[PDB]
């Protein structure tokens, strides 16, 4: 799972 | 150190005075900007299925919160480096001295680093952080969980932020500052303190967030 992405 | 129980209590307070049920609300009143935190968390990995959770802090400093419950920290310098054991105890390395049995936990740290750099947007990026009092301590992640709407982050000087999956709007809790920083779906960012929030009172929306801070804050408390 993840961080907001660029 | 009772930080969490210090929030607990002025969400407690906030919250009981029901901030978002009055005849006028006027929650630009309550904003502070002299209360913008030194620290927030900017990106982060859960990688907790083997490795551990990795994360950057606004000062793009990054850290891990291993799945053996220690932490590394790298400093903004790209060598300093900062290693807490299960006990909270602290020793101060860098990463041109190479002691052999933190190479893989520091080769780990390098790659969940790189992996933000290549892969994440900066959370507050348009934010200056406050400048740090006097000999300004790092933190490290002493805590951390998720649940279905938002991940909940307890830094080690006593703030705790809570990201909301959903909208992407984010809250970060200062018990020393008594003060909470939203972050808006369009990425707007107010500081406000929770005493002048008790006054003027706030919409719906930030409303909900703080009930739903301090009920995270309470699990964090229960987890003790």
């Amino acid at each position: 799972m993840q961080s907001t992405p660029l | 150190d009772c930080h969490l129980s210090d929030m607990l209590q002025q969400l407690h307070s906030v919250n009981a005075s029901k901030p978002s049920e009055r005849g006028l609300v006027r929650q630009e009143e309550a904003e502070d900007p002299a209360c913008i935190p030194i620290f927030w968390v900017s990106k982060w990995v859960d990688y907790s299925d083997k490795y551990g959770l990795g994360y950057q802090l606004c000062d793009n400093s990054v850290g891990v919160l291993f799945n053996d419950s220690t932490r590394l920290i790298l400093y903004n310098d790209g060598d300093s480096l900062q290693y807490i054991e299960r006990d909270g105890t602290e020793s101060y390395l860098t990463v041109s001295s190479h002691p052999n049995s933190l190479m893989k936990k520091i080769t780990l740290l390098k790659y969940f680093r790189n992996y933000m750099s290549e892969h994440l947007l900066k959370a507050g990026a348009n934010i200056t952080p406050r400048e740090g009092d006097e000999l300004a301590r790092l933190p490290y992640l002493r805590t951390w969980f998720r649940t279905r709407s938002a991940i909940i982050l307890h830094l080690s000087n006593g703030s705790v932020q809570i990201n909301f999956f959903q909208d992407h709007t984010k809250l970060i809790l200062c018990p020393l500052m008594a003060a909470v920083t939203y972050i808006d779906e369009k990425r707007d960012f107010r500081t406000y303190r929770l005493s002048l929030l008790e006054e003027y009172g706030c919409c719906k929306e930030l409303a909900s967030r703080l009930r739903y801070a301090r009920t995270m804050v309470d699990k964090l408390l229960s987890s003790r």
